[PDB]
Order: C-alpha cells, then structure tokens, then sequence
C-alpha cells in the first residue's frame, strides 16, 4: 500500500489478521502424526476459530509484530483396537496464546478427546509424539513469514530514504438492508427445571420484566402465543418449545419495519457437576444495525434481570 | 534585524495529518459525512436566492457505495460542488477552509450552521485510503478529478471517463488491505449510527440484498425545533435513538439557554435503573460522551443529548479542552433536572414511577451535594406510622407535626416489618408523634449529611435522646431510678464490656429491655451495613421498670441474687434478646440457641 | 492533466496548531524543558567525540526565572544552542524537526534518546504568552534573537542588548494579561511534577525567599539502572516522587522487556488500599495515566510507573493510538505482577501484610479475571477448623485432605465466631473433614467462578449437599427417616410456605434443627449481603433425628397433636431459631422476642 | 542566586466528624488509641498518653510529630513534619474542636501552616485518607462512602 512515511519515522500500522487466518488455513491441515497403515494415526482436518490479534508495525525501519492468537483446531484418526479393526475418533486440540516471543517449549497445548474412554488411553502419547513438534515449527515459522510478506508493504525501500539512522534498521430504490445473527451463553445458577418456567410462567415473567400484556389468559405461554413487553415495545411469539430443553421465540422490536423479525433459539445445558445452567442462545433476523443494540439489552434486561429478580447467580 | 514569515514542511505535515492527528481510524467517515452536510447547506442558502442552482439536482441527499469487489467506498453527495480552483485551494492547501471562508461572507443573522472550520479535516479518508478519487462537480464549471496518494503532490484532471453527474461531489476511497472493514454493512452503520446519526440531510446506503437503498438517519434532531410542537411521540423516538433503551422514557426536560452559551439539551429520565450517558453534539456532529464535569456522579441515571455550539475542540474533534465552561452547563442541568423533578412531583403516577425506580439517586445527592441539597430534601418520600400505606414527603411530616414536637423523628432498619413492630415507637406513639420509616440502606447515609429541615433538627430515635415530660413525672421518675440503681449495677457486672452503661429508660412500654446507639456513634443498621459490603460501637442497656420481667429480676436483687446461676442467664438471655429488636447481630449464634433449646425443654417437662 | 503539490495556509495553520491541539495551557512548559532536554543531549552526544564544544558551560542545566514585576517566564537551557540559519529553518518552519533529523543523521545504535520528534512543539508556548523573545547562542555562531508573537512573521536580530551567554538557548516568554498565574511558585513545581519530573537533568528554579536556586527534580529515574544495582532506600524515595504516599513501598517489582516491543516498568505494591494509579513515560516524559487497557480494575491497587520510550504518540503527545500495543504491556505487567505475587508467597512475614491489606483485590481477580484465575486460586488464604491460627492456602488444603475426601467444604457467614461455632461443622469433623472459614463478603463471588481446585470441586455445606456413608447405614437411615414422615408433614404444615420441604438429615449432631438452602439461588449469606449493599432463595427445614427436643416432639404427633397450640407455637420457635444460627435474617423480631418474654415468665413462675 | 529551598504555604481544612470533643480529643493523644487509626506508631516517652514536647513517629516513621500545645478538648498544636522533606521545612498544624450539640456533630478546624509549596497538595490529600477517613473507619465517628 501506499505509505506516506518520510524516512519511515512515524509508527504506520497494518493489521494481518485475515492473512493470519488464510495462512493458518494452508498450514495447519493435511499435518498428519504417523501413517495410515500403522496402528495409530492423527491429522487435522480443519481450524475451529481464530481469535486474537494480528498486526505489523513498523517505529524506525524495523519490522516489528507483536501478534497473540488463540488457535483451535479439529482432529481426527483412529486407535488400536483388541476386537475387530481400528476404532476412529475424533478431537480438538486449543493452543492458549501463541505470542511473537514465545519459544518451541512454551507452547501448550490442551488436548480435548471426544468421547473419553480407556481404550483411548493412547491418543495423547500419538499426538505428543509427531503432530506437536510439527505444530511448534509452523508456530516458529509464522513470525518469520510474516516480516517477510507484510514487512515489505510497509517501510518504503532505502532508495527514496535518506536516513542512514533507520536504514541500519531496515532487513436502485429506497428499501433496507439485511439481517444477521448473533450468539451468547450466559450462565444461570439455577436447574433447567425452574429456568424453562421462568420464561414461560405469566407470574414469574412479570417479576423479572415489570412490564407485561399477555392477550390470552392461559396460565403459562403456549405455543404459536403472542405477548408485548416492556410496553408493548418488545413483540415476542413461542412458536416451538421443547421440555427444559428448547426454546424458540419469535423475538420481534416495535421500532423494526415489518419485514424484520427476529427469532430466538434457546438450549439448556444443565450441568450437575457444578449446578448451573449454559443457555446457549442462538439469535438470527435481528438487523444488520441492530445487532449490538439487541445483545447490550438482552444483558440487560433478560440475564441480569433473571438473575436479580429470583437470585439465579451473584453478580459484581 | 530581518523579518522572516512562518514556512512549513509539506513533507512532514503531510504525516502529521495523515499518521497521528487521529487516535481511532472511523473518524474518516465522520469528518466526509460531515464535509457532504456543509456542501449541501451551501447550495441550500444559494437555493434561496436562485432557485436555478437547485434546478440540477433539486434532491439533496448523501449516498454511500460500498465496492468489495474493487475495495472502493463511495461517497456521493449533492451538495454545492467545487470548480477547478477550488480543488487546488480549498481543497489542495492545508488548513485552508472553504467553509469558514464562507461562513464569514454570509449576512447578519443567518440560519445555517456549519461544520468546517478548521480545514484539515478531509485528510481523514488517508488513514483507511491509499489513494482517492474525488469526483467534483459545480454549477459554473465543468466536471473534474481530483486525484492524490497521501504524497506531496496532486493531481487534478478533467472527468471524461466516469458518470456524468448534475451537481454535487463524488468520493472514491479505494481502501487498504488492513482497513476492509469499512466495505461491509455493519461498520457502515456503527461509524454512522455512532458519529452521523443526526445529519439534517439523508444518508443513503448502497445495501446488497439486487440492491437497495436504505436511510441511516431515521430520526432527526429535535434539538432545533420547539418544545411545545414536538409530541409525545417523538420524545420516545428519539430516546430510543440515543440510546439503546427498548422502553419509553418517563419523562422528558427539553430546555434551551440563551445569551453567551447558547446551547441545545434533551434530557430524558427512563423508567428503569441502567444499571457515559449524556453525548455531546457540536454543529450536528457527536463529539464525545466521555466528559466527566458536564453531569454528577448521583445525577449520571439522565439519559439524552447535550448540543452546544461555542465549544473549544481540538484538532481530532472528539474531546474539549479546558476551558471553564463546563461548570457553567453542569449547573444548568442540575437546575433544570431538578426543576424536572419538582414536575414530577405534581403528579401522584409519574412520581411513584420515578422515586420507586431512582430512590438510590435521589438520596446519594443529599449525601454528596450541598449546594442543591435543600432541594433534594424536598423529593424525599418515606413510610410512617401514619403513612403506612402511601409514601409521604417531608414536608407534609412536619404538617402533621404538632405544636409540642419540636424534631423530626425517625428510625433505620433492614426491612419495613422490621421497623413497624419495632419497640421503640411505642413511646412516640403516646406522644401522637410520627416517626418515619428508613428501609433502604442509603437512607442513613442521607439523614447524617442532612441534620435539618425548616429548622427541624433529624433525630433517630434508634440512638439515645430525650423527650418532653411533665413535672409529675418528672420527679416520679427519678425517684424509681435510684430505686432500680442495684438492678442496673447487677446487670452491668453480669455483661461487663458488653454495653457502655445500664440505665432505666421509659421510652418503653411493652419489650422489657431494648439497645440504643449512643447518639454518637454508628446504628445498629449502619453498622450491619459496614460489615456487609462486598467492595468495602457501644452499646447502652435500657430496661422498662412497668415489665413484669424487669420486676421479677429486681426481686432477686434484694434477696441477694446478683450471682444466682438463674439470674445470670436470663440476664445474657435478655440483653441478646434486646440485640434482635434493636436491629444488633449475634455474636456466636449457636450459643443464643442452646439457650432457647433449655427454655423448651422446661417447657417439654425434661429434666 | 494538471499536477499541483500541496501548499499550507500559514496565517491558518498557526492558530490550529497553537489552539486546537492540546488540551491543556500547562502543556506548553512541557514541552519548552522536552526542548532543553534534547539541546542537551545533542551537546552531550558531541563531548564525547570533541571536549572543546562542552568548555563555553561545562554545566548541564535547565533554569527557570519568573518575573512577576516584568511578566516574563524566563526558561534558560545550556544546551547545543541554535544558530542564524537554525532559528530560520528549524524554528522558523512549523512542522520541521532538526531534533529528528539530528537522529537521523547518527549510525542505528546510538545512545541518544532525544524527545523531539513531530517539530510543532514549539509553537504550543503562545497559548499563555503573548509575544516571545527566544534568545540563542551557539558554539559555531554569534548570539542571536528570535523574537515572534505569533503573527505570521518572525524577526531574526543580532543580540547586543542583552547578557552574554556561553552556550546555549534562552526562551524569554511575555505572558498574557490571563496567564500569569504561570509567574508563581506553586503553578511552575505543579507542571513539573506532572509532565517534566523525570528529567535527567537537573530542572533549577529561581524562586524568592533574597532569590535562590531549588532543584526540582531531585529524584532521578531509576529505570535508566539496572534492578540489581538499586538499593531498598531508593525504591522507598521513588515511590514518595510518583505517588503522594507518605508511606513506604511492601514490595517492588521492576522488571524491563528487551526484544520487539522494549519498555521498562517499576511497579510498587503500597501497604496500604488506595480507596490512575499507574503512570506511562514515553522518553522519560510523562504522556498520561488515564490509561484503561493497561491495567486491569482488580489489580490497578500496585503503584508504579512505566518507561514505554518507543510508542505511537499523537500530535498533543498526550495521548496513544489505537495501535494495539496496550494489550501486550496489559499481559506482561499482569504476569510479572502474578510472578511478584508468588515471590511474597514464598515470605511468611511480608505475605501477612500483603494479604491483609489487599484481600478484596486478590478475590476479585478470581471473580473477574478468567485467564489467570487458576493461577490467583492459589493465592487465597482463608482459616478452617484445622487452622484458626493462621491463614492456610488451597494447596495445604488439597495435602491434609484424607483419601475419601473428594470435595472442598467452605462456610461463608457474617464474622469468624459465627462460623466457627455453626452446626454445620459437626458433621465434617466426624469424618475428619476440614473445612474453609469465609468471613468476606466476597468470599462467596471468588467461590461461585473457581468451581474446581487441583480436580476439587468447591462444595458449600450451607447448601444441601450429600455425604458417602457406607450401604448398612443408608438401610437404617431410611426406617427412621420412614418413621419420621408424619413428623415432617406437621411440620411443613404448620410453617406453610416458609420453607420448601422439611427432611430429617443426618448432618446435625448437637443442634435440634438448621436451614439449608435447595442448592440453587442464594445462600444465607449471600442473601444478606445483597439486601444490605448501598449502591444496589427457597428454604429447606433439616431436623436432628438424635436430638431430645425432635423426639419429644414425635411424641406429640403420634398422640394427636399436630394441630395443637403448644406444638405449633415450639414449631415457630425452632423454625426462627434455626434462622439465626444458619445466617437468615429473621422477620419481625417482636414476634420472636414476644415468644422469649413468655418463656422467661413461665421461668419465672408467672401466670 | 545560590543552591536552596523554596517557600512555604498554609491550608485550611474542616473534616466533621460524629463524635464529642472529650472523645475525639483522647483519640490524638492515647498512644492506644493512636495506634489504631495509624497501624504503625513509635512512641519514646513510657507515658500512657501524649504530652507537651513530646515527639513521636508515625506510619513506619516516615512522620514525624510534636504536641507543643494543648487545650482541653478545645485546641491541639502538634509540629508535623515529613521524612523526605528538608531540615529547615517544619510545619505547624493546630486542631481547635467545635462541639454543636444540636446536631450532635463536631467540626475539627484545621489550621496548617508551615507546608512546603510543593508539598501542598500532597499533605491534603493524604490527611483526608490517613487522618480524616482513618479514624471514621477505626473507631465509627462518620460515614463514609
Ligand atoms: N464533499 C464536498 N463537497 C464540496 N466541497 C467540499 C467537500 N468536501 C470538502 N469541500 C470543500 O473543501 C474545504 C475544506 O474541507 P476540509 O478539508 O474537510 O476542512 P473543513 O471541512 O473546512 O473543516 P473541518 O476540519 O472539516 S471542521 C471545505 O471548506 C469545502 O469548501
Ligand atoms: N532550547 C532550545 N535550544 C536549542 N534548540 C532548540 C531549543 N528548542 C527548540 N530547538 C530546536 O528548534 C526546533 C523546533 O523544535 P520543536 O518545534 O519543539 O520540535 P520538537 O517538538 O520535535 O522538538 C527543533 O528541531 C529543535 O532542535
Ligand atoms: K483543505
Ligand atoms: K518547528
Ligand atoms: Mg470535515
Ligand atoms: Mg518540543
């Protein structure tokens, strides 16, 4: 790009974070640990998410990145069996932080098997032996592709840079717009048995809301049922809704037009071991301008409201 | 000596315009919106004049394109439009604006207020741009091209391969590798949404659904217009626009300040708690919402907008420098807030909605302010013996008050029932005095800042004071008060360092024995609360010498019972009994309890 | 077609880069001693290589004269000095740095860390004063005077009316009729120990008592040192000069990052809560300490500075871009922070201090902070049943835990004697089960996020909670809790909604009856700490099978009397009593207290 | 013009505090007391409480008081000085008591003089944290929040 840095003095800055994930797209898979015929075998097959920082800067004349991403990837293959041929399996392996100056012993690496048995005892020996030194060196060898190509975008070359100081350092109608669609999980200390009624009994809505018109007089929310809250300016219908399992909701704002309409899809994750409750909240149809507006609220007034109201978690 | 004249290096100023003049990189959007509005006002003052300068392109409006196929942002405006030489000095010289010079050649009295006056603000573009294409195009000249690449050095050419277009000015940004966000729906719309919500004019967006256009600014700015004409309506629009709020706003103050600080000031009270909150707008164009001096700390629940004019700004235009002025438009607001308050005050629904959802707010102000904090005092709406069922105002307290009363009384607690059937009310409830009832904890916090309202000084009944009596029962007293003098030294060698002293009270009438402050120190409530903070005295004995409790025990003084096993624990019996009422905490619970459990099994015929 | 280069409007540009780029007046001090510091680094850098240049003022200073009777703000530097065509060209032209092209003139490598870089920081001392009379002398040159009052113009005369100088630059500032409050003592010592405090050279003041010379920076930075080289007293005397602190530093922590992003930092942890507090330097000047990403909230308590010489400053140099480099200094101070906190762990003496004084700080970064939250879980010191000495940790937990032990037990309440008395702890210490004491009202929001220590996972024995007995005694436990059904049902009857279910558990040896909660919601404590905060759960009713009051009350059930007066009055009474020793706030204690008044008169034998 | 010190300057504060004369005056000269509300206090003398030109450390040592004079319950004069500060800086400060019965308040007139000027604003801030808020959190003489 064009850059306008006399002598490269001033910090010019270039975010990489989507060549970071296109380069780790082309890297991490098709790395295998060990061989199809043998007994035991790995490879990556596809990157779960990418999230962090990636971004060149440039002081004077030097390439500098301080680059921290958290990388998560998927695994497959398959383990020695006693009975019959190799039984498959499939993994996750997530990488805490991977820094500009970390080293090949700082890496971790926190290895997630899906469906643990003790016939699986020999997936982490498999993946420590091959599959983790080759994923040290892409790790060793990103910053270095990395000065590299983007290092040259920046810090124009010494032929127009008369500064021996930092050349030493140098190497259609009116309408609207589309939707889109957001994903939380909040945690509830409470059981999906009084988490499902919480949302569906007209008693216990009115406690954590304040601001209720049900058009029906049916005791708790029923199917294909609609209901106006906080003064008949949050429109929402059940339309589908499983036993402490699902529920779906037909969430809809007075200030959206009318071809807008949001829908709400809630799954309860209830865990004993902890007792508390993931309500994994898929939302989809909320406006492309909307969506922020939407998700502050909904901390708001549905996860802090519930859990002040009826007390299902402290908060601080 | 010579006299020189003030050069500069294009260079070098070049990059401080286009390297670090801006801390975040969306104020390009900002600043070009902005340079859009100020064109189209120009066209619009010509349009009264001549109306053939508005013949072109008579609808004014801003349209913005994005490309992610080619990486080019298009910014289209129909504004007045600029010639060929005003694209070399306005728009090729650095610090020169077009803008001001205009503003300085229009008549007395005008009605449009401008932007541009600084005349550095089109280089923004360069911090997400490698290079632009400015389309121009004017009334009284030909169409052209104005080319540049963040250098030294433009280049201005006549258009003869792009779109003829009537009037106005075309912005071809053809955006970085790093900086492709703004090529996408949601960042067009969070830049806009953020900065540009109140342009007077529309912003058209190029939408990919087929391809649609979509006004950004929906709702306009009700700052220019009236407070009288603009409807109830428009208020809940408008708040819903400010600020992501779903409900409707409770109550809206609309105010204007005229003379040498005119300024603009929508401020809206919502229904619920949040939990900054005031933006402030200067020339149609958000600045900032992060200044801490234009609204108090017990004041920041007040959502709306603040429009000024006459605001010093820096060279980035999203923060004010000093300049004592602030301090001026800070009492403005809590002048008109609180005038906003006392017309809630009139009616009875309005202000249960605002003092059941803000009782915190308004008495934090008593506690921190004190130039307002008489007025505060007014807002303030509590229980009472006679108000068990309503909220009542101090002033309607001291009403009712009668002529022998001479302070307000009252009394702190954890909860209202905790209050109501507490013991001592019973003396004030002989006299036909009313006591009020404090439930939250920040009541107390208020009442000790306080100390006086219209001469009436506040005294907690939940300390030690005193009341009026009369002469026959003043001397009665006395006289069963030296008689009580052995009970009150036997109890205090049973508790020792528990309480300060044992003396023989007659505010009592049913508990036998009670806990009072000390009148200096900390409540048996505030000192419940100091010890319950997540982020974060002595006691008086007084016992009711008409009990039949009390008697009993004074029976087994004269019979030589100070050290009886028996009177030793009823005595620790009582006083922690005492400390339940009093509002006072347990020290070893499981003790209080053994006790209990020995009563029921002497009740159960266990020995 | 036509190709321009961009031009400047000069009579603009003065006053944009003058007014509207600093917040603040007092910058323009800042700025003028950032100036004496670079002249002094250059004739420093050029004694090194030629002694002859450091002869005409051996000494490097920075002076300061007032004149109140003059209104003149003398800044006096013995500097490199500016020759004819340097106060022509380098400050003559806005925008054009000779300090910067001095740096890069040098090879890469050198020992020269001058400030100057942008060359607009100059003009900023025209905001306070009027017209100025900047005097010059230099080496190679005569004695100059650049006089200039910010008209567009300046005038360039040879001195022949003032004292001669040796080396060096005088800046003679007539302030304005507003400004003179720059002509004080308090004013000038206020500027510098904000902005130029860490000067390496020394920054003298003329002041009047007879007129002396005070030295203002009298600590020097100790960053510039090694850590190793540092005594104890000098870090006590640092932390005087960067907080207002009267007291000493508990623990230093000075560490410095050498590599791609070079900063060094000196962090000292107080004595004492503060209730920013930790203050970024860029060329040994201090830029702003507002900073929000770069130390978190729970742990912004640590005081300190830190040298950040190398990073993207804006025009005002009083402010960072967006660059995202805060995050990487926010990870390093937090994880040299966690590393200094491990080094106290390792003391026994100077780990008491620590943790007594910033307990709520540590807590809240297991609350708040998830990525270090292991790593502060092992930092928690809490008392238990097997340590009511001392504070033990979690890992001494873990290690005096026996082999059928699978969970941690805690206890939150009011105080230490409540919980340490509770009958919940009868049925651990029968299983030689230790169990935590939690007496902070945070306590229980560290608890409710951790989960899980070292595989353990956190278990409240408030809350209903099931224990590993062998199978023969679940066989008996089930008949006698069989025979005592009707027991319950009286119960659950009689107290109606009070309570969710009444169960008869085993876990109670001494006491008759405790409350416990369904698991889910808050406890007992957690339900009075929330009811009582400023600035802001169903009950099950467990019975002690082996206590003598629960049996004789069976007796009364299989003899008829589940509604008699005397039973239901005792239900009331456990039920109420049990709330006080669990933790529960009781409701309207005057009928509580009225139900002891009557037991102690039938103690008493009264009818 | 040679090498010394600046001048010095006076403030003037009115903390209230919840508490009577008699009680609020023991707390400044009960060396029991004392140590409460400062968690570190060196005393010299083996009497139980402050007398007249009596010196004493405060807060590790690093402040260094005097009582030269002292009313009863109505006016106490100690000489304050800070450990980083110079030998010729000594500063003065005197406590006079008002106890208003109507409101049950007594507002503690500050009258300090002898403050460096560069130390002026660092002498205020801290005697509202180590003085004022100390003694309302030790011994409950005021609400604070
Ligand atoms: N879209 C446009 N259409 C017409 N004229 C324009 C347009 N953008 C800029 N100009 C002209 O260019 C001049 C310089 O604009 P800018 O460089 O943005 O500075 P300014 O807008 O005058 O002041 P600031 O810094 O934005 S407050 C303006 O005064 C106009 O005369
Ligand atoms: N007191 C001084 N003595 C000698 N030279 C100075 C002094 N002050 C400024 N200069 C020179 O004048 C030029 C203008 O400085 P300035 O505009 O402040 O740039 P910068 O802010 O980058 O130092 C600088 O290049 C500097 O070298
Ligand atoms: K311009
Ligand atoms: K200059
Ligand atoms: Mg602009
Ligand atoms: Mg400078």
């Amino acid at each position: 790009m064009v850059v306008n840095n006399p002598n490269n003095w001033h910090w010019v800055d270039k975010n990489c974070i989507g060549w970071a994930k296109e380069y780790f797209k082309q890297k991490l898979v098709g790395v295998e640990a060990g061989s199809v015929k043998d007994k035991k075998y790995a490879k990556i097959k596809s990157v779960s998410s990418i999230e962090g920082d990636c971004e060149v800067n440039q002081r004077k004349g030097k390439v500098i990145s301080l680059f921290d991403l958290k990388i998560t990837v998927l695994i497959e293959g398959h383990v020695d069996s006693k009975d019959g041929s190799a039984l498959p399996f499939e993994g996750s392996i997530n990488v805490p932080e991977v820094a500009f100056d970390s080293e090949a012993s700082s890496y971790q690496f926190d290895i997630s098997i899906f469906k643990e048995t003790s016939e699986l005892s020999e997936a982490k020996p498999l993946i420590r032996s091959e599959l983790l030194p080759k994923l040290r060196q892409i790790f060793q060898q990103f910053g270095k592709d990395l000065l590299a190509t983007h290092g040259n975008d920046i810090q124009v070359p010494e032929s127009q840079v008369k500064s021996n100081y930092t050349r030493g350092n140098q190497k259609p109608q009116n309408g609207s717009g589309n939707s889109t669609s957001i994903y939380l999980e909040p945690t509830f200390n409470v059981p999906s048995s009084e988490l499902y009624e919480t949302f569906l009994d007209k008693q216990r809505i009115l406690a954590w809301t304040r601001s209720a018109q049900f058009f029906n007089s049916g005791p708790k929310l029923e199917t294909k049922e609609k209901f106006e809250l906080f003064g008949g300016n949050v429109i929402s219908e059940l339309v589908s809704c499983e036993k402490d399992k699902k529920l779906v909701f037909h969430w809809k704002l007075k200030d959206w037009s009318a071809p807008f309409n949001s829908t709400i899809e809630m799954t309860f994750h209830e865990s004993q071991e902890f007792h508390e409750t993931k309500l994994q909240v898929k939302w989809t149809g909320i406006p492309v301008g909307e969506e922020d507006r939407v998700r502050a609220n909904f901390e708001e007034y549905y996860v802090r409201s519930i859990k002040l109201t009826f007390g299902f978690g402290a908060v601080l | 000596g010579e006299t020189f004249e003030f050069q500069a290096e294009i260079t070098q100023l070049m990059s401080l315009i286009i390297n670090t003049v801006y801390s975040n990189k969306e104020i390009f959007l900002r600043e070009l919106i902005s340079n859009a509005s100020d064109a189209l006002d120009k066209i619009r003052y010509q349009a009264l004049s001549d109306p053939k300068q508005l013949e072109t392109e008579p609808d004014l409006f801003i349209r913005i394109t994005p490309k992610p196929e080619e990486k080019v942002l298009e910014i289209r405006d129909s504004g007045i439009g600029m010639t060929k030489a005003e694209l070399i000095n306005n728009l090729g010289t650095i610090a020169k604006s077009g803008t001001k010079a205009f503003m300085e050649a229009l008549s007395a009295g005008a009605d449009v207020s401008m932007i541009g006056q600084f005349g550095v603000g089109f280089y923004s573009l360069f911090l997400v741009a490698d290079r632009v294409q400015v389309i121009s195009k004017n009334n009284e000249d030909e169409q052209y091209i104005w080319e540049s690449n963040a250098g030294g050095s433009f280049t201005v050419t006549l258009d003869e391969v792009n779109e003829r277009i009537g009037r106005g000015t075309v912005l071809r940004l053809f955006l970085k590798d790093d900086q492709l966000e703004y090529l996408e729906e949601k960042r067009i719309k969070e830049v806009i949404k953020r900065h540009s919500e109140f342009v007077a004019y529309p912003i058209q967006l190029l939408v990919t659904k087929v391809q649609e256009l979509e006004e950004l600014n929906k709702t306009k700015p009700l700052w220019t217009r009236n407070p009288s004409d603009i409807t109830q309506e428009e208020y809940n629009a408008f708040y819903k626009s400010i600020s992501n709020d779903w409900e409707d706003p409770l109550y809206v103050k609309h105010f204007s300040v005229e003379g040498q600080l005119e300024f603009r000031a929508i401020l809206f009270i919502p229904k619920r708690a949040p939990f900054n909150n005031i933006k402030l707008y200067v020339r149609r164009v958000f600045i900032t919402d992060e200044a801490e001096d234009l609204i108090p700390e017990w004041l920041s629940f007040v959502k709306g907008v603040v429009d000024s004019e006459d605001l010093p700004l820096n060279l980035s235009r999203e923060m004010l420098q000093q300049n004592k002025i602030m301090k001026v438009i800070r009492k403005n607001i809590v002048k008109k807030l609180i005038e906003a308050f006392n017309e809630i005050a009139e009616d009875s629904e309005q202000f249960d909605k605002f003092y059941s959802a803000f009782a915190k707010n308004i008495k934090l102000g008593v506690h921190e302010d004190t130039q307002n904090r008489a007025a505060l005092a007014k807002l303030l709406r509590y229980n009472s013996t006679k108000s068990v069922d309503e909220l009542t105002s101090l002033t309607d307290y001291v009403t009712r008050m009668p002529e022998h009363q001479k302070n307000i009384y009252y009394i702190t607690g954890e909860s209202l029932k905790a209050v109501e059937k507490s013991p001592f009310l019973d003396a004030l409830k002989a006299k036909n005095f009313e006591v009020l009832f404090l439930t939250d904890p920040i009541d107390e916090y208020a009442f000790t800042q306080l100390k006086e309202f219209e001469g009436k000084t506040l005294v907690d009944i939940t300390k030690d004071f005193e009341l009026e009596e009369t002469d026959e029962e003043k001397a009665e007293r006395e006289k069963e008060i030296k008689e009580y003098e052995p009970l009150t030294k036997a109890l205090k060698d049973i508790l020792g360092d528990q309480v300060e002293k044992v003396v023989v009270s007659y505010k009592l009438l049913d508990a036998p024995a009670a806990i009072r402050t000390g009148q200096f120190g900390w409540s048996a409530n505030m000192e419940r609360i100091m010890k319950a903070q997540a982020l974060r005295s002595k006691k008086t004995f007084e016992i009711s010498p008409k009990s039949p409790i009390i008697k009993e025990l004074k029976k087994r003084v004269d019979e030589g019972g100070a050290q009886d096993k028996t009177v030793k624990d009823l005595t620790n019996l009582l006083f922690e009994t005492a400390l339940l009422t009093s509002g006072f905490s347990l020290e070893e619970p499981t003790s209080f309890a053994s006790r209990i459990n020995r009563l029921i099994s002497l009740g159960l015929n266990i020995d």
